[PDB]
């Protein structure tokens, strides 16, 4: 029945301007003090802001203190968070945060929303690159060879990537996205094959990136090395 | 402002094991610290609050204990359940976060298996060039990727990238690109990348030549 309702992914440049929103029902709204609790990509929680019950204190991390702003509206039970000044490194999911008790002080979260990714970059739509990764004497071990595919210089993100149109499963591996210096996104995807029919086997990696309408289909092909 | 350490940062457990991470707080917060569990793609979940009350629906099996500048939080007997990260908070002043500690998936040492790409021609043609180094089906996380060139160490210039633990076997993979432009990739023969990890009896290193590559 406690339910924090929130909004969904949204680019911004830096040096812009957002508000982010949380609808709050199930509880006695103006009760508990809200949190603003934020992930960077592949770090840990870090606390934002918070408000009290009524809105007449506020507190903030000294590394938003003067560019964000809580609010709430204890009428229709919304929380708000106000970023200005946005910088590449505000780049997070952002969670509302309900206190679990009704006390003046002690904020700790007994209810979370579902987080809104917020990405802030001057980097404009792309579609990938995608460079094959050719099995060779190099990638081979034995019986087992490794190829795979290059997808990069992309922006937003995702990209997908299957093997022979889906009919490729088992051994592959699709690592994480990096942002590169850039500020485009980089991955490859690879897999492990029989090395003895690297000649009869045909091997096509199906990369697709919905933000710029891209689908590609590469062939992968060994080269001799050694 | 009061900072909080977790330790260990990653803690190796097999089901059944009885788990226990500690947290230290920069100056006393008597007992005002809560715990926190948190999966992939998923929002925390509140455990324990106040050092060792245990939240409603939290089974049993999680306990809290501690105050002033040192707690605990135990697991009984891990479960498939458990394998996530947590992380303790403060509310004495200002809330904070500990880093968190990640429970991860203990099984037996693999060794990686190292291949190692040359750039494509297509992308020699863009002006760049990405050489890959796959270490492919390994555990423990834990491994030194290192590039040479022309056995000049690189340093840098090269971003990896690793696998979530893997449903099946439970092993790792790890991707290592050194990135350079075309024209400066053309300076240099031999391109190598040295493994070394706890698996491997000795030093892997994958290398070619540019030119028979
Ligand atoms: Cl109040
Ligand atoms: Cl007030
Ligand atoms: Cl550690
Ligand atoms: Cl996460
Ligand atoms: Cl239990
Ligand atoms: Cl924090």
């Amino acid at each position: 029945q406690v339910q924090l309702v929130q909004s969904g992914v949204t680019l911004v440049q830096p040096g812009g301007s957002l508000r982010v929103s949380c609808a709050a029902s199930g509880f006695t709204f103006s009760s508990y003090a809200m949190s603003w609790v934020r992930q960077a990509p592949g770090k840990g929680l870090e606390w934002v802001s918070a408000i009290s019950g009524l809105g007449g204190s506020t507190y903030y991390a000294d590394s938003v203190k003067g560019r964000f702003t809580i609010s709430r509206d204890n009428s229709k039970n919304t929380l708000y968070l106000q970023m200005n000044s946005l910088r590449a490194e505000d780049t997070a999911v952002y969670y509302c945060a309900k206190d679990h008790r009704v006390w003046a002080a002690g904020y700790h979260f007994d209810y979370w929303g579902q987080g809104a990714l917020v990405t802030v970059s001057s980097a404009s739509t792309k579609g990938p690159s995608v460079f094959p990764l050719a099995p060779s004497s190099k990638s081979t071990s034995g019986g087992t060879a490794a190829l795979g595919c290059l997808v990069k210089d992309y922006f937003p993100e995702p990209v997908t990537v299957s093997w022979n149109s889906g009919a490729l499963t088992s051994g592959v591996h699709t690592f994480p996205a990096v942002l590169q210096s850039s500020g485009l996104y980089s991955l490859s995807s690879v897999v492990t094959v029989p090395s003895s029919s690297l000649g009869t086997q045909t091997y096509i990696c199906n990369v697709n990136h919905k933000p710029s309408n891209t689908k590609v289909d590469k062939k992968v092909e060994p080269k001799s090395c050694d | 402002d009061i900072v909080l350490t977790q330790s260990p940062s990653t803690l190796s457990a097999s089901v059944g094991d009885r788990v226990t991470i500690t947290c230290r707080a920069s100056q006393s917060i008597s007992s005002w610290l809560a715990w926190y569990q948190q999966k992939p793609g998923e929002a925390p979940k509140l455990l324990i609050s106040d050092a060792s009350s245990l939240e409603s629906g939290v089974p049993s099996r999680f306990s809290g204990s501690g105050s002033g500048t040192e707690f605990t939080l135990t697991i009984s007997s891990l479960q498939p359940d458990d394998f996530a990260t947590y992380y303790c908070q403060q509310y004495y002043s200002s809330p904070i976060f500990g880093g968190g500690t990640k429970v991860e998936i203990k099984r037996t040492v693999a060794a990686p298996s190292v291949f190692i790409f040359p750039p494509s021609d297509e992308q020699l043609k863009s002006g760049t060039a990405s050489v890959v180094c796959l270490l492919n089906n390994f555990y423990p996380r834990e491994a030194k990727v290192q590039w040479k060139v022309d056995n000049a160490l690189q340093s840098g210039n090269s971003q990896e990238s690793v696998t979530e633990q893997d449903s099946k076997d439970s092993t790792y993979s790890l991707s290592s690109t050194l990135t350079l432009s075309k024209a400066d990739y053309e300076k240099h023969k031999v391109y190598a990348c040295e493994v070394t990890h706890q698996g491997l009896r000795s030093p892997v290193t994958k290398s070619f030549n540019r030119g028979e590559c």
